[PDB]
């Protein structure tokens, strides 16, 4: 949900999707950033979780 | 009277990973019940009974 904010840091987050398609906007504070990449299917394909 | 009793727990099985599926590896010295359901719309309930 949120961290400790710095004048100048930076973070790492983690996130899961419903698409490969990493193309979406996020927001911090008020303020938002977009975001685009590509994900790989994985190897394992059998999970409860 | 109600009253609490014990019983075996069988051999648990070694678990396989397939391609939109699953392949098992029972294992028993004596008749066992096994069933499963799935967990949306359709059940698509199944038991059997497994011998060894």
């Amino acid at each position: 949900a949120t961290t400790h904010v710095t004048a100048t840091g930076s973070i790492t987050l983690h996130f899961s999707t419903s698409s490969p398609q990493a193309n979406f906007i996020v927001s911090l504070c008020g303020k938002k950033t977009t975001c685009n990449a590509e994900c790989k299917p994985p190897a394992d394909h059998i999970i409860g979780e | 009277t109600p009253t609490v009793c014990p019983v075996p727990l069988a051999h648990t099985p070694t678990v396989t990973k397939w391609f939109k599926g699953i392949t098992l590896h029972l294992t028993a010295t004596r008749p066992t019940l096994l069933t499963t359901r799935k967990l949306g719309l359709r059940a698509d309930a199944t038991a059997e009974w497994i011998t060894g």
